[PDB]
């Protein structure tokens, strides 16, 4: 019965939400100036375009 | 407007607590900073007017203006908000306030509201966080007094030392009358209301 | 850009919208848009404090309304709502404008009945005219355009009446039709 | 294919994007405009349409 208590109690901690936060595995950058890039190409696909006015 | 509210009561270090974790229960913070100055009628007739409760009240958001330099009351949109005394008889339901309110552009709003006869009350700032459930909002907020008229950003003095915060939840129904509306609404503060009870206690109170 | 605002008065322009807008579009194959109303609110609280408020039916989203005479502001409809349940400011004095808007060829007209509760009948123009914004050579095509459009009638009366002027806007200002309102009453 | 002058000048919203949650807003935008310029002859005044 003792052993139940204590398994109680450490669920009971498990199950406070105190986490706030992400396991969070980044570093892949973005590069999104290249996607800009690869955007505008694929859109004016056989396209002739000119300068803004 | 009928606006169906419920509110509570948040510790200080309850307050950090309560936040992270609201943002686990329901639907992500949005930063809110609120600028708000009443007004009461000059005219006092005793009678039928009830200046002490009907008297307007009104405010707006002051994103990023104080921060970046003094604050421009010209600059900002202004709204205006009437907003009466809660409904007695409902201790054990979710309370009921009824609020009207309009947005307000191209006008000096002081001038206006003084030229109809109204006159400066009390000026308090209102800055804290709000959640979102489908249709029903819950904003978690401080009640900061100026430093002063119209005060920058720097200062933002409190009202007190404990610093409570407060606790509102937010429904809006359009129509008084209909009964299945206000049956809707109901029941969502209920569901509302009680995951946030698992998170912390709150319940109805008068206005 | 350059547009005019007419005014008549006489019971003759009293009988003469419909028939006016059906000719219109028979005869010189008018396009009917948007109907066009607009609805005028005159009361003042207990201590003789004026206060109006008028709502252009196009752009309503933006309520027009004026304390006394001097002071104006832009504002929501659920505001005069406000301004009902504090009951301080006393009770509606009402105009209203109904007709709809044309467009023929070069220039898009306004042909309205003003009244309050249906009291009256007469009508109001307003012809913006897409083209110069010179005013001085606006007004007389304008007003060639409403002579020829209207003839019938047109030896019969004259009218009271604002002067043309030239604003970016296709509709006119909110603003200036409180003020023919209030030179009205 | 009947040889006609004009100029493209399309100016689409994702080329303003500062950071990616614009790029996002930029994507799921509403409506857009592109201009083209159309020249029919050498002395005929250039027509152009949104």
């Amino acid at each position: 019965q003792l052993l139940d208590v204590s398994r109680q109690i450490k669920s009971y901690w498990l199950t406070n939400s105190l986490s706030t936060s992400f396991p969070t595995v980044d570093y892949s950058e973005p590069d999104l100036e290249k996607v800009k890039r690869t955007l505008t190409k694929l859109q004016n696909h056989l396209l002739e375009v000119s300068l803004i006015e | 407007m009928q606006e169906l509210y419920l509110l509570g009561v948040v510790p200080s270090r309850r307050f950090e607590a309560v936040v992270n974790s609201l943002s686990k229960t329901l639907d992500g913070p949005k930063t809110i900073l609120e600028f708000w100055v009443v007004y009461r009628p000059k005219d006092v007739p005793p009678n039928l007017p009830r200046q002490p409760d009907s008297w307007l009240r009104l405010c707006s958001n002051i994103e990023s203006h104080d921060e970046t330099d003094t604050e421009w009351s010209k600059n900002t949109q202004w709204s205006m908000y009437l907003e009466g005394n809660s409904e007695p008889k409902r201790e054990d339901k979710c309370g009921i306030r009824p609020v009207n309110r309009a947005k307000l552009t191209n006008g000096s709003v002081t001038e206006f509201v003084e030229k109809m006869g109204y006159e400066f009350s009390h000026e308090y700032i209102i800055q804290g966080l709000e959640y979102f459930f489908f249709d029903t909002t819950v904003r978690i907020y401080q009640t900061l007094i100026p430093s002063q008229q119209r005060s920058i950003k720097p200062p933002f003095h409190p009202m007190n030392e404990e610093q409570p915060w407060i606790l509102h939840v937010y429904t809006h129904v359009a129509d008084a009358s209909n009964q299945v509306a206000m049956a809707k609404a109901e029941a969502n503060l209920t569901k509302v209301k009680t995951l946030l009870s698992a998170f912390c206690d709150l319940k109805n109170v008068r206005l | 850009p350059v547009h005019g605002v007419i005014y008549y008065s006489s019971p003759s322009m009293a009988t003469f919208l419909s028939p006016a807008q059906d000719n219109l579009v028979r005869t010189y194959f008018a396009q009917h848009l948007k109907k066009w109303v607009v609805q005028y609110k005159l009361y003042r609280n207990a201590v003789t404090p004026k206060t109006l408020e008028f709502l252009k039916q196009n752009i309503n989203p933006s309520m027009l309304a004026c304390v006394d005479e001097a002071t104006m502001i832009d504002a929501e409809p659920e505001l005069e709502d406000i301004i009902v349940r504090t009951k301080l400011w006393n009770f509606r004095q009402s105009f209203t404008i109904e007709g709809s808007i044309y467009e023929v060829g070069s220039f898009k007209v306004a042909i309205a009945n003003v009244l309050q509760k249906s009291v009256w009948k007469g009508i109001l123009f307003h012809v913006t005219y897409d083209g110069t914004e010179s005013v001085d050579l606006a007004r007389p095509i304008i007003q060639e355009f409403f002579l020829k459009c209207f003839l019938q009638n047109n030896k019969s009366v004259t009218p009271v009446y604002e002067s043309f002027f030239n604003q970016p806007r296709h509709s006119l200002d909110s603003k200036l039709l409180l003020q023919l309102f209030k030179q009205r009453i | 294919q009947r040889d006609i002058s004009f100029k493209f000048m399309p100016n689409y919203p994702w080329e303003k994007a500062k950071d990616f949650l614009e790029l996002e807003n930029s994507l799921s935008i509403n409506r857009l405009s592109i201009s083209w310029r159309i020249m029919v002859s050498n002395f005929e005044p250039a027509i152009f349409i949104q």
